[PDB]
Order: structure tokens, then C-alpha cells, then sequence
RNA sequence: UUCCUCGUGGCCCAAUGGUCACGGCGUCUGGCUUCGAACCAGAAGAUUCCAGGUUCAAGUCCUGGCGGGGAAGCCA
RNA sequence: GGUUGCGGCCAUAUCUACCAGAAAGCACCGUUUCCCGUCCGAUCAACUGUAGUUAAGCUGGUAAGAGCCUGACCGAGUAGUGUAGUGGGUGACCAUACGCGAAACUCAGGUGCUGCAAUCU
RNA sequence: GAGAACAGAAAUCUCCAGUAGAACAAAAGGGUAAAAGCCCCCUUGAUUUUGAUUUUCAGUGUGAAUACAAACCAUGAAAGU
RNA sequence: AAGCUCGUAUCAGUUUUAUGAGGUAAAGCGAAUGAUUAGAGGUUCCGGGGUCGAAAUGACCUUGACCUAUUCUCAAACUUUAAAUAUGUAAGAAGUCCUUGUUACUUAAUUGAACGUGGACAUUUGAAUGAAGAGCUUUUAGUGGGCCAUUUUUGGUAAGC
């Protein structure tokens, strides 16, 4: 009836090319993103891509080429169980985490990890990477959040901080960065502190273990199940930060099966195409049946 | 808008003059201005008197 | 009065296409251009800054200079008697490269390679390209080919 | 099935369409905090009609979205003003429904003469959990055509909840 | 043919883009008179000659059509 | 082979109506102290992954489906057009010689391919 | 298109469809959908120094426009503009 | 006209190969815009109406819209598609490949960019045909009312307009 669109239309009609009819991608952004200088001829534009899915944190370093993008090195925040995070996977304090391992991740494949340690006594002070004087100029990435939303205190900007620490040169102001006050322009180092250490979740513990007893079960439910302490926060992220500095070459999985076995089950599972042949018997039938009196 | 314009110093024309008239009375005086090359006058006048 | 302007006859030059519209293909931005490549010229009417004269489209030229966002062409103009060199400054949006030479450089190392290959055992490589010659004779079966016979058709009104 | 398609409230709407702005804007603007716990908002004209007496931006009515255990509580509270029934009309065939009322002193403010007697308009919109698919920004989508409400699916609900009937057809 | 002008209450006309719009005569009700006038209190009525575009609003701003009136038409 | 992040070509990829989806992923999904933003924690912000569900998103399949793409001595060597004649015709126009060559229409076939990295009974 | 008191063909609000059929100071034509359209926040690059180039062209001028360099700035977290 | 520098070339009113650009001819309107003849089926909580009706979100007809599927004909300032003829560039020595030198530019980086040293590849050195010599400079006369023919085409009924 009403749900029906004229041929005309279905004709003229123009289609996002495939990214922007998913969603998934602001071309207006990549324009600027990606586009080179054309006096530098090859030297390609890499990028800092960071995205925010459910239970998962990703990030990649990425240039592009006309065949398709290439990745150097990525990062991503279900393996933190090996530097000894189990538990807020997604939180401020995993982001940072999670930029700082890409950060020595893409250093010690580059040999820039001697070189350029970074800032190792944190205390949530704005400042960049420098260049050494008569050195290699350290390495320079830009940022990519995609669709989504910049604002204050957004833990996309976790990751930048994650790998200006972690030795990378990323551009930036700091009016973004949590505790940035905001009607006298200055920023709050023991807050960004304390955020990089998950300050807002140990402290945000005492209010319901001294409040609400059953919902300081249901979530946090992990955290009496292996029982850490809301004191004991910052004291497993100081201890990981060392287990990145030490060895962030990014051990794989062993994957306990092949890519063929894999491949066999899902062929198996997956419903097929049906032939011509089939699909011409098949209206055949239909008009024995339905038009042939049934 | 405004509560200026100490300027035509009311015309002394006889129809300035009616309406001087029937000014003190009341009834929502509308008055036009022509302002040619700066020197300007009050030629017209029209009545308005609705408030509602 | 005469109107001469600077996109005038143009209604039809500069529409896009039909269903091409909106945003440009990264490609274009992803292109790589040195001085020397010889490249051709086609207004992208969706891109008003940086664009050719109209004059200049579907013209072909070589590059001399690089700069940030666009690329200096020299374009030669005949005007009067004789020719003029003119200088151009174009966004990559108007741009593409010309695969004639493309094409063309492909030759080139094809034919250093049969150039050395042959050289190896000195059999006169035989380089230069020829046209279509004639071609020489051949002898064609019957063999469940028999000739048809055809005739001239009547005429008939078909309405 | 029906493992988890319940329907919910998603919102209540409130308006009031003044046919002019000033003191009497005002003093429609002044009923609806009360009744919410919100700042209300006060909408513009969009263009000029010259009998209905209004001109562009002129800020004519206003309107409030309230959701939550307050929304279906103020419709609750509505319901009873119209005792529990509603003519067939009033449902739209995308599965919302709504009724206008006069008189907002008919619940919480008795009069208090400084804002006089008004009448409001409460509109409800009705649909299932899971609709932020079409709301949210990245990997925008359209909803299921087995998944969106009808007229028969809220009608039945209405009856269901609330305990209420529907008028002659 | 061109150019110009005009068309608005029953009649003659006036009109500031910002109120369905103004005057005078005319019409209607009541009063005075035996009665009609004159006179005294009060009212009402207009698709601004036909279609579009602009404006937020168009009698008005303008473009397209209808009817009326005026001027021009000389050197041979 | 499935899935995710970043893409390249930009409908064979879109649209309508139904059906199916192990595992993982994605998703919906729970909460409001902190940073943050709104009439409204609906979007956006933050925390948990715990309380649940493949219903939806998404992926794939189905339709003498719309559309889209490719091809054919189907239409058609037609329409049109460069060069020549002391060619025809009163004329409008039309054939011939050497060349180029459509569109509509009909029929047949198809309904995304692919780069890098990560994960998956 | 479907619904809500006064409210009706035109007042405000909500949902669904909606390739632009609207809007972008003006005449017309190109161009534009997470925008070039609407709303909001901050600003003055509508700045300084002369050069090169395109149109009209004699390859003169004027008008208009394009791409840089050397400074000082605006905006954005950033690439950028 | 005066010549000058050189001696078969840094050429050409030409064709071929390769590769660009165009919106005319044609064609199209059951494809966007506009025009336009005709019937058919629905839809009125909703046009004008009438009949049964007090009316109904009742029924039956008729005329106009609205929608759906069809039909006849059109566009210099309409269009999906789209010729023929004309038109841009390339077919090497000012070239190709290998190695490493300069830079205050650029790169995360001797990474790149541009210009070079040295080494290797010649008359089949990179399609056809011709080349009557090729290139370059100065100075000055006359001219700046045109007309005719084929083809395309504007105003006009038309014209030796
Ligand atoms: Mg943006
Ligand atoms: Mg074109
Ligand atoms: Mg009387
Ligand atoms: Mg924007
Ligand atoms: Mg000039
Ligand atoms: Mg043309
Ligand atoms: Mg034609
Ligand atoms: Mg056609
Ligand atoms: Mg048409
Ligand atoms: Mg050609
Ligand atoms: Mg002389
Ligand atoms: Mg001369
Ligand atoms: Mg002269
Ligand atoms: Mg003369």
C-alpha cells in the first residue's frame, strides 16, 4: 500500500557508497585526515584510530594506500590480562593503559624505544614530547575517533595521554582532558592523576560499600569474588605500567585449532545458493500446484 | 522604536493647523514626514485610533 | 548586450554526471605526482576553488611545479600564428593521470628486455612496431561448411 | 515468540498552544513546573496566518517530555480526568495515542489566581525496548517490520494495563 | 503600431508595504412637524477590473491579461 | 568460512515482503558519585560485563519481485553523418560510390568483489 | 499520510515515509545531505610585504579570479581551514 | 628587402597505434521538468451535487479532483543514452638501467625530492610518408567598404534582402 516506492525513483535514486549506508565512517573527516601534502610525495599520514565497542577497546596505528589501508601495530584492551588487569575493561584508566602499550608497541618495532622514553613519573602535567636535540625527531601521529562525540573528559582522550606518555608525538591541547577547569582556563594534574589511576572508581567504592550493600554486589560482584580493595586500584595499574614498559612485543595467540577446521564448520553451517535449474523447477512446480488446480 | 526627533517644529500650514485642532481631544494623532535633502517638514496627517 | 564571462557556455561542460554526485573518491587525493608526468585536464564542477578556464578542458599538458594542495601544468595555446606556453595552477580534483604514458613506458622496458634477451645470442631483435600488414594467403575447406546461396529480398510494406 | 518484545512508555508530552505570547505566555509557562519538576520550553511560530493573529517567532505555545515511573505516574494521573476511556481515534496507527484536557486545576494546583485556567494536550509515544537503533549516531539502522507497534498491538495493551475499555468502535 | 494614463462603497475621488482602506454626496433607525423638507442624535456597506512572483504582510512592490481615454504621425 | 577495526572500487552493493543464524564478535541490555549536556542520562557523558535476549540491529537465503549490471548476426547496417558527380525530381526531398555508425525495443545471464591486522568450534 | 482541548483548509506537538522535489542576499545556470542547508560557541585572514599565473588581450591596461613565499593571528583536541 | 648562425636537423593544414575531453545529429517521455487526446479500476471520516433518506464515520447515481495501471503526440533556452566530421597528448639520446655525491627543502630514519660523478646499451634509437635546406633578427610599403558557390544556420512570406 503506502510502503511502496515508484520504479522512477528506485532508477534516480543515489546510494552512499558503502561505509556511509553502514555508518561507520565520516568522509568529510577522512578528506582531512588522510589527504598529503603533495610536495611530500610518498611520505604517508599515519593515524591513531581509537574506537569504543562494548567490553573491548581498540587501537591501531594506520596509513593508507590506494589498494587499501595498512596497519602497523594495534592494540587491543582484552589482553591487559597479561599485564595483570582483569576487570574494567573499557574504563578511563584501561584507555590510558591501552595507548601506552601501543605507544612501546610501535617504538620497539620502529627502534625508537630506547630513544624517546616518554614520562614515566606521571602527575597528570600537560606536556608533549619533545625533540631531542640533533636526534631522530620522534615519530608523529594524529589522532582518528571516527563518529564519536568529542567532549570533555571523554575517555577517547585517555588514549592520546596514554601514548604522549608512552613516548609517541601526538598533537594536542589540553582543554579536553578531565579536571580541565573550565570558567578560569587551567587544567587539575592531581584529578587527571587520579583518573589515570582510576581515582573516580576507588573512591567511587566507598560511597556503596558504605550505602548499599546488594548493589555493592551486583556490580563490582568481580572484585569481592578475587577480592582487590578499593586502596589496592592504583597499586595493579602502577604494576602493569612496568609489565608494558618491559615487554609490549605483542605475544599472539595459539588459536588450539587450524584455519581450515574453522573454515570447514562454518562452510558446513552456512546455508548455499540455489542453482537455475533448481529455481526454474521450482516455479514449474509452482504453477502445477498453485495455478493447476491444486 | 524611539523618543527623539525635536526637529519639524510643527508645521504652520492650515492643515497643521486642524491638526493642532484636533489634536487636544486625543484619538491617536499619526503624522507623516517628508525629509528631502535633510530640511524636513510634517506634510500629512491620518488618524489610528483602535487600542485594541 | 554581449555576455562574455568567465564560465559562460558552460551549462553542460561542468554538470557532474548522472549519479556520481556528491563527495570525490579518495583516490584522487591517494594520486602521487612528480614533475615531468604529463597528465590531462577535467573540470570537477562540485570543487569551485582551483578550477580550469573552460577553455582547458580535455586539454593535456606536463607538470612543473608542486605545491601543498595543487599542481602547476604548462599548457600550450594557439593563438594569431603561433603557439604560447601557459602556466596553470590546479587542485587535484581537475586531474588525472594520463595512462598513454603509462602505457607507453611499459614498451620501454619491454623492449630492453628482448633488446638483452636477443643480444644474448645475437638474432636482430626487431624492435620498431609494424602496422596491419596484408594478410598473406590461406586455403579454406567445404568440409560441412557448403556454401549458401542468398537473393536479393522483395519488397513488402512492414506497418 | 515473546521473550523480551514488552511494551513500554517511552515518553509523555505536554502542550499547550497559546494563540499569543506576553503576560498570559507567561502565566501558561508558570503551570507546567509544578506538574513536571523540568524547565518547560516555549516554541515559535513559523510563519504568519494574520487571522489566527500571529506573526513569525511570535513564541506562541509551549510543550514539556517527561519520561520515566514520573511520566507513566502523570498519565496515571491524567487517566482518571478522563475516567479511564478513550475514543477509537485517539490511537494513532503507528502505535502512540493522546487526549487533550481542560482545566489543569482538575490535579495538584488548586487555582493559585496569579495563573488562571488552562487547558493541556498529553500525548504519549509507545513502542518496545531496543529503539535507540534508530537514535543513536554510529551504525544508524531501521527497526524490524515484525518488531514495530500497530493499532491492534496497542489497543490490546491499553486494555491489558490500566484496566480500561475503548468506545464504540 | 508605439508611448503614456486610468479602473477602489451607489456617484465623484484620496490613499505612507505595517489595520478589510479615507472623505463628500447618497442610504437606514430614532427625534422635531399635521406632513414632507431643512435640522438634531447614531449606524452600516468595498472580493481595489482578471492570474503569478516577492515580502513576514501585499490595493500598494512588480511581471502576465480585460476595458477606457489621451499624444504621435513631418522632409519628399 | 564467520566476526570486528580501518578501508579501496562505489547499487551485481539499493528497495519491498518473508525465512534462518553453532561458537565468538557485534548488538540490545543494568546504574547515575565523579568529568560532561540536554525541557528530558532519549542522543551525548561516566561505571559495571554483573541481572537477561537473539526480539531487534547485522549477516545470509527465498521472490516467473522493482531496480541495477553484462552480453547477443533481436531490432539494424535502420536513424544519422564525411567526401563525389553536368545523379533523379518543378520542388519538398531521394538513391548511388568510397567510409563511420546509434538510441529505443526484444531475448539471455548475474544480484558484490577485494587489501591489512585481530579473533572464533 | 496518520493522531492531540478550544484549533476548523492554515496556530503548536508526536510518529512514519521522504535523492532534495526545500534552502543557500539578488536575475539565471552549475554545486551541496553527519553539507555549502538550520541552530549554537569563539573570533576578525574583509591583515602586512611585493611578486608569479588565468579571462578579456596587442598576450597593454582596468575589473575579477588562481596557486605560492616571508610574518602576525582566528578557530578546532587534531589533521586542517 | 637586408641578411645572420649552421648543413639534414628541437620539422609537417597528412595517416596509424595508444589514450583523453564534447552534449550537436539521432533517439526518449508505461525515465526527471513542462505541454498534451482518450477511455479503465479504485478512494472520499475529505469537492459540487442530486435520489432513498430527519441524520449517521448510511446506501445509489452524476460531475469534478486524488491515486493506480494503460493510450496518441511534442521541446533552441527538457533529458537517461548518444553518433559522424572536427579536437588535446605520446610514439626516446634532452632516452633507459645500476652505483653513490650535494642541499640551509622534506622524511621517524640516507627516507624522499631536485641536480650530478662513474659504468652499461647506437644506426631497426623504438609507427607511416615527405622534407623543395633548417633555425633566427631587423626594417618598411599597401590594407583595415568586400562579394559569389556547396554544406550548417538566424530574422523575414520572400527577395539579385
Ligand atoms: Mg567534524
Ligand atoms: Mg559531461
Ligand atoms: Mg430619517
Ligand atoms: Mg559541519
Ligand atoms: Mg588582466
Ligand atoms: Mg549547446
Ligand atoms: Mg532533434
Ligand atoms: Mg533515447
Ligand atoms: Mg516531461
Ligand atoms: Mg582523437
Ligand atoms: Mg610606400
Ligand atoms: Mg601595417
Ligand atoms: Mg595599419
Ligand atoms: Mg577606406
Amino acid at each position: 500500500q503506502k510502503d511502496a516506492k515508484s520504479s522512477a525513483y528506485s532508477s534516480r535514486f543515489q546510494t552512499p557508497f558503502r561505509r556511509r549506508r553502514e555508518g561507520k565512517t565520516d568522509y568529510y573527516q577522512r578528506k582531512r585526515l588522510v589527504t598529503q601534502h603533495k610536495a611530500k610525495y610518498n611520505t604517508p599520514k599515519y593515524r591513531l584510530v581509537v574506537r569504543f565497542t562494548n567490553k573491548d577497546i581498540i587501537c591501531q596505528i594506520i596509513s593508507s594506500t590506494i589498494t587499501g589501508d595498512v596497519v602497523l601495530a594495534a592494540a587491543y584492551s582484552h589482553e591487559l590480562p597479561r599485564y595483570g588487569i582483569t576487570h574494567g575493561l573499557t574504563n578511563w584508566a584501561a584507555a590510558y593503559a591501552t595507548g601506552l602499550l601501543i605507544a612501546r608497541r610501535t617504538l620497539q618495532k620502529l627502534g625508537l624505544d630506547e630513544t624517546y622514553k616518554g614520562v614515566e613519573e606521571v602527575e597528570g602535567e600537560y606536556e608533549l614530547t619533545e625533540a631531542v636535540e640533533d636526534g631522530p625527531r620522534p615519530f608523529k601521529v594524529f589522532l582518528d575517533i571516527g563518529l564519536q562525540r568529542t567532549t570533555t573528559g571523554a575517555r577517547v582522550f585517555g588514549a592520546l595521554k596514554g601514548a604522549s606518555d608512552g613516548g609517541l608525538y601526538v598533537p594536542h591541547s589540553e582543554n579536553r582532558f578531565p579536571g580541565w577547569d573550565f570558567e578560569t582556563e587551567e587544567i587539575d594534574p592531581e584529578l587527571l592523576r587520579s583518573y589515570i589511576f582510576g581515582g573516580h572508581v576507588s573512591q567511587y567504592m566507598e560511597e556503596l560499600a558504605d550505602d548499599d550493600e546488594e548493589r555493592f554486589s551486583e556490580l563490582f560482584k568481580g572484585y569481592l569474588a578475587d577480592d582487590i580493595d578499593a586502596d589496592s586500584l592504583e597499586d595493579i595499574y602502577t604494576s602493569a605500567h612496568e609489565a608494558i614498559r618491559a615487554d609490549p612485543a605483542f605475544k599472539p595467540t595459539e588459536k588450539k585449532f587450524t584455519k581450515e577446521q574453522y573454515a570447514a564448520e562454518s562452510k558446513k553451517y552456512r546455508q548455499t545458493k540455489l542453482s537455475k535449474e533448481e529455481r526454474a523447477a521450482r516455479v514449474a512446480a509452482k504453477i502445477a500446484a498453485l495455478a493447476g488446480q491444486q | 522604536d524611539g523618543d527623539t526627533k525635536d526637529d519639524v517644529k510643527a508645521p504652520e500650514g492650515e492643515l497643521g493647523d486642524s491638526l493642532q485642532t484636533a489634536f487636544d481631544e486625543g484619538k491617536d494623532l499619526m503624522v507623516t514626514i517628508i525629509s528631502a535633502m535633510g530640511e524636513e517638514a510634517a506634510i500629512s496627517f491620518k488618524e489610528a485610533a483602535r487600542t485594541d | 548586450g554581449k555576455s562574455h564571462g568567465y564560465r559562460s557556455r558552460t551549462r553542460y561542460m561542468f554538470q557532474r554526471d548522472f549519479r556520481k554526485h556528491g563527495a570525490v573518491h579518495l583516490s584522487t587525493y591517494l594520486k602521487v605526482y612528480k614533475v615531468g608526468d604529463i597528465v590531462d585536464i577535467k573540470a570537477n564542477g562540485s570543487i569551485q576553488k582551483g578550477m580550469p578556464h573552460k577553455f582547458y578542458q580535455g586539454k593535456t599538458g606536463v607538470v612543473y611545479n608542486v605545491t601543498k594542495s595543487s599542481v602547476g601544468v604548462i599548457i600550450n595555446k594557439m593563438v594569431g600564428n603561433r603557439y604560447l606556453e601557459k602556466r596553470l595552477n590546479l587542485r587535484v580534483e581537475h586531474i588525472k593521470h594520463s595512462k598513454c604514458r603509462q602505457e607507453f613506458l611499459e614498451r620501454v622496458k619491454a623492449n630492453a628486455a628482448k633488446r638483452a634477451e636477443a643480444k644474448a645470442q645475437g638474432v636482430a631483435v626487431q624492435l620498431k612496431r609494424q602496422p596491419a600488414q596484408p594478410r598473406e594467403s590461406r586455403i579454406v575447406s567445404t568440409e560441412g561448411n557448403v556454401p549458401q546461396t542468398l537473393a536479393p529480398v522483395p519488397y513488402e510494406t512492414f506497418i | 515468540q515473546n521473550p523480551m518484545r514488552d511494551l513500554k512508555i517511552e515518553k509523555l508530552v505536554l502542550n499547550i498552544s497559546v494563540g499569543e505570547s506576553g503576560d498570559r505566555l507567561t502565566r501558561a509557562s508558570k503551570v507546567l513546573e509544578q506538574l513536571s519538576g523540568q524547565t518547560p520550553v516555549q516554541s515559535k511560530a513559523r510563519y504568519t496566518v494574520r487571522t489566527f493573529g500571529i506573526r513569525r517567532n511570535e513564541k506562541i505555545a509551549v510543550h514539556v517530555t517527561v519520561r520515566g515511573p514520573k511520566a507513566e505516574e502523570i498519565l496515571e494521573r491524567g487517566l482518571k480526568v478522563k475516567e479511564y476511556q478513550l475514543r477509537d481515534r485517539n490511537f494513532s496507527a503507528t502505535g502512540n495515542f493522546g487526549f487533550g484536557i481542560d482545566e489543569h486545576i482538575d490535579l495538584g494546583i488548586k487555582y493559585d489566581p496569579s495563573i488562571g485556567i488552562f487547558g493541556m494536550d498529553f500525548y504519549v509515544v509507545m513502542n518496545r525496548p531496543g529503539a535507540r537503533v534508530t537514535r543513536r549516531k554510529r551504525c544508524k539502522g531501521t527497526v524490524g517490520n515484525s518488531h514495530k507497534t500497530t493499532k491492534e498491538d496497542t489497543v490490546s495493551w491499553f486494555k491489558q494495563k490500566y484496566d480500561a475499555d475503548v468506545l464504540d468502535k
